[PDB]
RNA sequence: CGUGGAGGUCAGUGACGAAGCCUAGACCGUAAGGUCGGGUCGAACGGCCUCUAGUGCAGAUCUUGGUGGUAGUAGCAAAUAUUCAAAUGAGAACUUUGAAGACUGAAGUGGGGAAAGGUUCCACGUCAACAGCAGUUGGACGUGGGUUAGUCGAUCCUAAGAGAUGGGGAAGCUCCGUUUCAAAGGCCUGAUUUUAUGCAGGCCACCAUCGAAAGGGAAUCCGGUUAAGAUUCCGGAACCUGG
RNA sequence: GUCGAAUUUGGGUAUAGGGGCGAAAGACUAAUCGAACCAUCUAGUAGCUGGUUCCUGCCGAAGUUUCCCUCAGGAUAGCAG
RNA sequence: AUAUUGGCGAGAGACCGAUAGCGAACAAGUACAGUGAUGGAAAGAUGAAAAGAACUUUGAAAAGAGAGUGAAAAAGUACGU
RNA sequence: UUGACCUCAAAUCAGGUAGGAGUACCCGCUGAACUUAAGCAUAUCAAUAAGCGGAGGAAAAGAAACCAACCGGGAUUGC
RNA sequence: AAACUUUCAACAACGGAUCUCUUGGUUCUCGCAUCGAUGAAGAACGCAGCGAAAUGCGAUACGUAAUGUGAAUUGCAGAAUUCCGUGAAUCAUCGAAUCUUUGAACGCACAUUGCGCCCCUUGGUAUUCCAGGGGGCAUGCCUGUUUGAGCGUCAUUU
């Protein structure tokens, strides 16, 4: 909130052959006489500085939230949509793919992966493995350094 | 002034000892950044204002 | 009254702020007594005070003081509450009986502006409360 | 407007009297016990010039009735008073020039 | 003659080095420092002087004693010495 | 200023309102704290039910007198009728008023 | 000629020079050097010679 | 090299005082030869050795006073606790836990009963 | 159409060369633009579907920074003035020495100080920058040396004045006041020679303190000495204060 | 011009901003004076001046009515999308 | 149960990316200005590793030309592009 | 003559205690104007900024000289 | 026809944009309560084998003691036994100390490294003078102690 305003700069007015922007006073610095307080000034304050009471979350009707979850569930049983999203279900026998309850009690990762490869998720687990790439911007060093695909959703 | 108080002469002594270039072994230290004495003073350039 | 300490009565403002003489100093005279005594003996704790006499010029009060360093006070749990650091200069902050009279600290509709603190009440109803899911 | 000059005189910054060369306050003796029952004899040591004052001042020496010392007073000179004149100050002093009846 | 010729008569220092802050702001004739208020008991500061408060506040110095209080708090103000464990 | 057909608005924003603005970013964080406090308090009073028994009571204000509501305390006459003393009832989790 | 502490006066310099080197001091002249230190000019009595104890101290 | 504190703690009051003086004699000589030799790093060890002896001497004298003032109130201020100015002015456990005889009777007659609600 | 970031996808491109930059080389679009080839380069970056914004410049005597024409131009002209030879150096109108000619002309361009400066003092080495030409020279640069007091000053006294205390105002920060409506102290003589000092006594009434390197004031002169210090060092000869 | 005095001047000291100081000019009060400098209120307000950043497509004005301490501005009807 | 632009200790972001983000990513409230209150900068990047150019030659010297190190001197402490 | 009591003093008397810093939040005092009102003085800005006094880990308030008018509720604080 | 001017390209300059980074900033959330007369925050001046600053420290001075780890520090020099260990280290931890001159700053002052009083002790043939070492001397207020003052006032005697 104090950015661009920690200075006592004042306008020089007209008659000095300079623009009427406020200027840092005093002398002997190399900063004295420079423009201040404007969005066009170096080291000034930006136009409409960002506030925290901007709206960050959005409220959606609860019944509309459930509407979209129902359609999302239904769209998971359409093999045309699943392929269109790129989920490598060409060799999958049938969808909805329902497996036995014994998957719910697997404790080790190696056994869990083997069950996934046995039912037809082999080509989709390799899809995520082969899709690891660096991010394409400054988000790399904002704790978002990597990106990859999304595999199956076990329920 | 020739007749001077002790505080002035004591600050004068400290300022005389700071009137020095960098030691030349400082530049060879690992990850050294300092290249010169950026706080050098001269009697003819800048006054102490003490 | 409290004469406004401006040189030659010049206030340099609007006419409503031109009063100099008949302004009344929201704190009581008894509060001024405990404050001036409380500075004289800073090792003590002001407990209460009462009226003894008055004339045209001065009003006279007696101040009750408690020593928080005396072992007869640090023991005797009925009185050792005054020894807590949260009770430093009760008269300065208006924690004395007359301090809460002037502060308006009381119960009811007649004290709506001052029931829990005037600054606290004003700041609470002059604040913009915004939630994550805007109401 | 601006504060006028006669208003600046009451602050007493550069309008205080110049009192560096003045001999002293020209006061009579103290009416203690001798001047109201009898008299006391003094002597005019000198007449001097007080800077800032038109009249000359007379330095008169009395004795202390209660201690062995030589209390000295500064009188405004009445003309005709000379050095070495005897001044009688008291209730029973005679009607003569320089006395303090 | 208020310009260059008048600037040649400047040899009488109005301020000298202070003892509380050592800033060369101690007025010789007022016997007061214009920065910290010496010899007054309180150090001069103001709320309109936000930069001024920032320039001499706690932490700008060595903190010869206060820099260790938090460590002594963490160990619960322990007394004695380690037992050669 | 005034302009085409619109309702007259009263936006009380002519003070330094931006100094006092509360945005509750901690709604989620403060809810975890509230539940952690209940979990920690429950252990300290480990057998006790974490709240006092409260009476049922008629509401005031004929707009609301048609309902009953949880009161504050059990009305010293009532605890005596129940066969116990208020000084003792306060010790076994009964709220007395 | 010694570099003495900046708190030591002429009395202390006399007693120390006698204590540390077992000599007699005729007079002590002290100046504060421009570098912020003190220099003592200790003149010995005619009985001793500073040359015979400068090399005894170890500097020559 | 240098002196070891665990060694110095065995020596007596006069042994350490004579030890300290000998270390001042040595460091005085090293300052003389430092003006001649280009570099004399040995002077640090003697300087640290001097500080170690004065530390052990100070501990012996301070601990002796602690025994002298043991088992009585009004010990020297630098010998007693330092914790905090506010902590030192606080009520003690005995003073904080003072209870009136009226409140003591109620605190044993009607304590908080550890009850439960299951059946 | 284009830019920063975000969710999904192309199991997209890439150290066998990403991005960026340059290219009167090529192609597509009315256009905002997109694609390709070549060079330079070194580590990340794109196509498509959506989401988000501190999202597109020729101007604002806009801000910060850099750069021209003017332009090798205006100009480097007050204070009488320089000349010859040698030495040094790579280099001499400017440095050193010698010779000659001049000036300040004792209310000086001489010899000292106060204020201010602070090491500029002196020496050795030395010319990248400074000395608006130049420079071997310098108040420049680098490295060291140098300031010695009983008698000179401060310190002490008071001046104009400043300012605690006792008090009295002021919400308070603080203001008035300097002896005021105050119970405001130590100096000499001595005495028990358990013994230190309370007692044997007498005296005393002002009254904090700060305020002058030109006011007042205890007392030092001569000769010699250093690269640079001297009424201070050395030699000799004196004086004051306290005991 | 004056040049032995209502002279010139050093140091110390006092007088501070609606205040000082002025043999008086609104002069001087640190190159600042018909009210100094500094920071903050303060991004003070401005019916007034200047500027306001990509392409293409379609449509396309007004300087007129009434009211206004209104006349360099607004509301209102009209014209346009 | 409530507040918390300070202190201490932590975890994060559809935030900024060296004319930005705090004035300050650096010996930053530093250099510097002002009598003073106060004002207040600029300034990040060789290379994986100095391996920071031995040696010859021209020059009084700075440096030049070779030679050499390096993946690259179209990276030479005036250093990524 | 002696001993009290009351009031008032002194001591480098024996133990303590206050002052300053920080001050985001807290309790008080004191207190504007810019600004809006298309001018402006009441009003507004604002019982705000600046200034002063005093705390803590929270502070304050707090167990009715309360709210109510109902079939009454029942300390304080916060949403 | 050259020179010169303008345009374009290549190479080289000037300048430091663009790209790619980032031990920094900003915002949100969570937890805790800990400055000072037992002398704080702040200041001045010093301290290293070779340092001007930053950081650290106080004449025990880039620090002493204690504990943990367990073989370094590093620009150069130096030291080696500190290497199967009460032990290296510009390490971590930190409970014992040191802590100059100051600062609310406290013997009086302070544009002065100025001027005192008291106790113990040492030297100068010294209870009085000078010097060295150690320890003290602010104000307000509170509880208590001792010594007092006031025909304020109570009993008993000549
Ligand atoms: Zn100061």
């Amino acid at each position: 909130e104090k950015a661009g305003h920690q200075t006592s700069a004042e306008s020089w007015g007209t008659g000095r052959a300079v623009a009427r922007i406020p200027r840092v006073g005093g002398g002997g610095t190399g900063r004295s006489g420079q423009g201040a307080f404007g969005n066009m000034c170096r080291g000034g304050r930006m136009f409409a500085p960002t506030k925290t009471w901007r709206k960050w979350n959005v409220k959606v009707n609860h019944n509309e939230k459930r509407y979209a979850t129902a359609s999302a569930i239904a769209a998971t049983a359409v093999a045309s949509l699943v392929l269109a999203r790129g989920h490598r279900v060409e060799k999958i026998p049938e969808i909805p793919l329902v497996v036995s309850t014994d998957l719910e009690s697997i404790q080790k990762t190696k056994e869990a992966v083997a069950a996934l490869k046995a039912v037809g998720a082999h080509s989709d687990l390799l899809k995520v493995l082969k899709s690891k790439k660096l991010r394409a911007g400054k988000g790399k060093y904002r704790n978002r350094r990597w990106t990859q695909r999304r595999g199956p959703l076990v329920v | 002034a020739a007749q001077k108080s002790f505080r002035i002469k004591q600050k004068m002594a400290k300022a005389k000892k700071q009137n020095r270039p960098l030691p030349q072994w400082i530049r060879l230290r690992t990850n050294n950044t300092i290249r010169y004495n950026a706080k050098r003073r001269n009697w003819r350039r800048t006054k102490m204002n003490i | 009254n409290r004469k406004r300490p401006v040189p030659k009565g010049a206030t340099y403002g609007k006419p409503t702020n031109q009063g100099v003489n008949e302004l009344k100093y929201q704190r009581s005279l008894r509060a001024t007594a405990e404050e001036r005594v409380g500075r004289r003996a800073a090792n003590l704790r002001v407990l209460n005070s009462y009226w003894v006499n008055q004339d045209s010029t001065y009003k006279y009060f007696e101040v009750i003081l408690v020593d928080p360093q005396h072992k007869a006070i640090r023991r005797d749990a009925r009185y050792n509450w005054i020894c807590d650091p949260v009770h430093k200069h009760r008269e300065a902050r208006g924690l004395t009986a007359t301090g809460k009279k002037s502060r308006g600290i009381n119960k009811g509709h007649k004290f709506n502006n001052t029931k829990a603190g005037r600054r606290k009440t004003w700041k609470r109803q002059n604040t913009l409360s915004l939630w994550r899911y805007r109401k | 407007g601006r504060v006028i000059r006669n208003q600046r005189k009451g602050a007493g910054s550069i309008f205080t009297s110049h009192t560096r060369l003045r001999q002293g306050a020209a006061k009579l003796r103290t009416l203690d016990y001798a001047e109201r029952h009898g008299y006391i004899r003094g002597i005019v040591k000198q007449i001097v010039h007080d800077s800032g004052r038109g009249a000359p001042l007379a330095k008169v020496v009395f004795r202390d009735p209660y201690k062995y010392r030589l209390r000295e007073e500064i009188f405004i000179a009445n003309e005709g008073v000379h050095t070495g004149q005897f001044i009688y100050a008291g209730k029973k002093a005679s009607l003569n020039v320089g006395n303090v009846l | 003659g208020k310009g260059t010729p008048s600037f040649g008569k400047r040899h009488n220092k109005s301020h000298t080095l202070c003892n509380r802050c050592g800033r060369r702001s101690f007025h010789v004739q007022k016997k007061t420092c214009s920065s910290c208020g010496y010899p007054a008991a309180k150090t001069r500061s103001y709320n309109w002087g936000a930069k001024a408060k920032r320039r001499h506040t706690t932490g700008t110095g060595r903190m010869r004693y206060l820099k260790h209080v938090s460590r002594r708090f963490k160990n619960g103000f322990q007394t004695g010495s380690a037992s050669k464990a | 200023a005034i302009s085409k057909n619109l309702p007259i608005l009263k936006n009380h924003f002519r003070k330094h309102w931006q100094e006092r603005v509360k945005v509750h970013f901690d709604q989620a964080g403060k809810k975890v704290s509230r539940r952690n406090a209940r979990a920690t308090r429950a252990a300290k009073i480990a057998p006790r039910p974490l709240d006092l028994l409260r009476p049922v009571v008629r509401a005031p204000t004929v707009k609301y007198n048609r309902k009953v509501r949880a009161g504050r305390g059990f009305t010293l006459a009532e605890v005596k009728a129940a066969g116990l003393t208020a000084a003792y009832a306060r010790t076994i989790g009964i709220a007395v008023d | 000629v010694f570099q003495v502490s900046m708190k030591a006066n002429k009395y202390q310099i006399k007693k120390a020079v006698k204590e540390l080197y077992e000599v007699d001091v005729l007079k002590v002249n002290t100046l504060v050097r421009p570098n912020g230190t003190k220099k003592a000019y200790v003149r010995l009595t005619a009985d001793y010679d500073a040359l015979d104890i400068a090399n005894r101290i170890g500097y020559i | 090299a240098g002196v070891k504190a665990y060694e110095l703690r065995t020596k007596s009051k006069e042994q350490l005082a004579s030890q300290l003086v000998d270390l001042k004699k040595e460091l005085a000589e090293l300052k003389v030869q430092k003006l001649s030799r280009p570099s004399l790093p040995k002077i640090k060890t003697v300087r640290k050795s001097i500080a170690c002896v004065l530390t052990v001497i100070n501990e012996q004298q301070r601990e002796a006073v602690r025994q002298l003032y043991k088992g009585k109130k009004y010990q020297p201020k630098d010998l007693r606790a330092k914790k905090t100015r506010a902590l030192r002015r606080a009520l003690t456990k005995f003073e904080a836990s003072q209870v009136t005889e009226k409140q003591r009777k109620k605190q044993i007659a009607f304590p908080q009963r550890k009850y439960a609600i299951k059946a």
